[PDB]
RNA sequence: GUAUAGUUGAAGGAUUUGGAAAAUUCCGCUAAAGAGGGUGAAAGCCCCGUAGACGAAAUGCUGACAACACCUAGGAGGAUCCUGAGUACGGCGGAACACGAGAAAUUCCGUCGGAAUCCGCGGGGACCAUCCCGCAAGGCUAAAUACUCCCUAGUGACCGA
RNA sequence: GAAGAGACGGAGCCGCAGCGAAAGCGAGUCUGAAUAGGGCGAAUGAGUAUGUAGUCGUAGACCCGAAACCAUGUGAUCUA
């Protein structure tokens, strides 16, 4: 039978172009009081891939 | 591309010629090579099989105790250590089939043909005709040819009275105009073929 | 060549087999070493686990939504225009029919890249703010229908 | 309580889910009376649920 | 026409080693039959067969086409009448839909309420309006699809105690 | 079509264009007041079909081994 991609990184990651994928980055939603205000800056803006998770997910996202 | 004429027996008219898309076209071996094993690896039955421990007609409950025996444990009778117990990994029926591409196909046709026309193994006969169903004039027309090894005819439609005379020796198996495979043509060394069974090669074969 | 048959080199490898003796490298434990869960059978655990830790999915937010009436064109850009010399009523019809545009996907959209020297008439469903540019300068003609 | 008579309501089965959703079996059951009928003239009794004694 | 008994069906001798030849050496013959099995060892020409050709008293099956059963009419008008009831649908509690009450349409089940009649009624994923597509609450229906206890005839880079 | 090679059959699938959650725009686009800066793209940048081999996933998945669990049945000739 087929696989079955993961319903929890569809809902989370976006293929890019380049090979890469695109990543939300957390600490996001929930208070902001403790946090400063370069922080809360700087987390608004997506980061990408590193090499090391590319590994162990990259058959999971088979098509995805 | 030149190959000459006979009758039954008269000689030499005037040689056809032959399209040069199919007969002249210096064939790639890995690709007869690869048809020739798709070929022949195509024909098997695939029906063998093997029974194993759920399958084998036995019992499910330990003889024995795990404790108090000093012997080894076991869990039932049949399982792949005793004797009569099941086999683990048997054989179990596959197809063993698979379809090259449709490019492949005819470029394997081209160059078995072009191979046997640059080695002067076909012999175009004019057309042959009997009135009769007689083995033994066939073999008198394979003697006025003088062609010995395992030899082709390709026919071309129902000649009924020149079919029927081919339950010969060994040095003949005779396919129709649309049955030519690359099997029937490979294993043989000449090839004998009618005019006429040319020209429907030339139509499927463009 | 006859049946009586060689490969293309480096056609056809051979296998390992796995278990057979100590000196072909692969016996006693199958190349699998000593104990735990990696080496008994059937084992190893689903992919993406990574312990307890919390893995890497459910570390970062959910995000977004899909419109159901995402409408997305078919796009051929320009050079591919660039042989149909002069005066041939580009469409979804003809201009395909060669192997160009198979599975056009809500009609064919056209873009701007990167040289157009002849006369055509293009019959298409959306336009570039350039690619109108491009054609008229080379004299055409354009519609949107 | 076995069947009806005229319509065709029997006991049957289903579910029991309680505030953190854990479920059993039950037994629903359909209202059903003992009701003196006539039927081809001579009386009986016979169950008839109360469905159709409206 | 076919199924269950069948008929007929071409062509070889001698020598050497042998316990015994189909093996070997000379010279022949056949083929619409050179598939297979058996014979004192390995056979186109010894036997049983095969290709071809022919054949059914009795019972069953399948086509066909006769007979006999059945079934099936047009155009216009639109005053009045008919078109499936404790049914549709709603509340409550459960199930079935990929859908776990969820913003939850559509299908059933238990209980309690409970409509309209063509200027009508349902549906288009809560709901309303507009548009579009359809007439529930009465029945029947071949083939394409899944299986093999058993029968006949075959095959296998399936096993050989 | 001989359980076959062997032709028809162009529904479909993959690559040729990306960015954005999206409306959309397009060799460019997103955030932004910004023609600024930045992310991700493009600037020759080749895929696809089948065979074979290494690894992984779903299936018992390299085999042997429990204590226990659930559903039908069989027993009071021993013993209470």
């Amino acid at each position: 039978p087929k696989q079955k991609t993961h319903r929890g990184l569809a809902k989370r990651v976006k293929r890019t172009g380049g090979g890469g994928l695109k990543r939300g980055r957390a600490f996001t939603s929930h208070r902001f009081h403790g946090k400063t205000k370069k922080q809360r800056r700087q987390l608004r803006k997506a980061s990408m891939v590193a090499k090391g998770d590319y590994k162990r997910i990259r058959q999971q996202l088979a098509r995805m | 591309p030149n190959v000459a004429l006979f009758k039954q027996d008269g000689t030499q008219n005037g040689e056809i010629t032959l399209n040069e898309e199919i007969f002249g076209i210096e064939p790639n071996e890995s690709v007869v090579y690869d048809a020739i094993i798709m070929q022949r690896a195509s024909l098997r039955q695939g029906t063998h099989a093997v029974k194993n421990r759920s399958a084998v007609r036995g019992g499910g409950r330990k003889p024995w105790r795990q404790k108090g025996t000093g012997r080894a444990r076991q869990g039932s009778i049949r399982s792949p250590q005793w004797r009569g117990g099941g086999v683990v990994f048997g054989p179990t029926p596959r197809s063993y089939s698979y379809k090259l591409p449709k490019k492949v196909r005819r470029l394997a046709m081209k160059s078995v043909l072009s191979d046997k026309v640059a080695e002067n193994n076909l012999v175009a006969v004019e057309g042959l005709s009997f009135d009769a169903p007689k083995t033994k004039e066939f073999k008198q027309v394979l003697a006025n040819l003088s062609i010995d090894t395992k030899v082709l005819v390709v026919l071309e439609n129902g000649n009924d009275f020149a079919a029927l005379s081919a339950r010969n020796l060994p040095n003949v198996s005779v396919v129709t105009s649309d049955n030519v495979s690359v099997l029937d043509v490979v294993s043989a060394n000449k090839v004998l073929a009618t005019q006429t069974a040319l020209t429907q090669i030339e139509e499927v074969l463009a | 060549m006859k049946l009586h048959l060689k490969p293309a080199e480096g056609s056809r490898q051979v296998r390992n087999r796995v278990g057979r003796g100590t000196s072909s490298g692969n016996g006693k434990t199958a190349g699998r070493g000593q104990k735990g869960q990696k080496a008994r059978s059937g084992g190893g655990v689903r992919l993406g686990f990574e312990g307890g830790q919390t893995p890497l999915f459910r570390r970062l937010p959910k995000r977004g939504f899909t419109n159901i009436n995402r409408k997305d064109y078919a796009v051929v850009n320009l050079d591919t225009l660039n042989r149909f010399e002069d005066g041939t009523e580009v469409t979804p019809v003809v201009l395909k029919e060669a192997g160009i545009v198979k599975n056009e996907k809500a009609g064919i959209k056209v873009l701007a890249d990167g040289e157009l020297t002849k006369k055509l008439t293009v019959k298409a469903a959306k336009f570039s703010k350039s690619a109108q540019e491009a054609i008229e300068a080379a004299g055409g003609s354009i519609e949107v229908i | 309580a076995k069947v009806c008579y005229f319509t065709g309501r029997k006991t049957s089965s289903g579910n029991n889910r309680s505030h953190a959703m854990n479920s059993t079996k039950r037994t629903v059951k359909p209202n059903l009376q003992k009701v003196r009928v006539l039927i081809d003239g001579k009386p009986k009794k016979v169950w008839v649920s109360a469905r159709a004694l409206k």
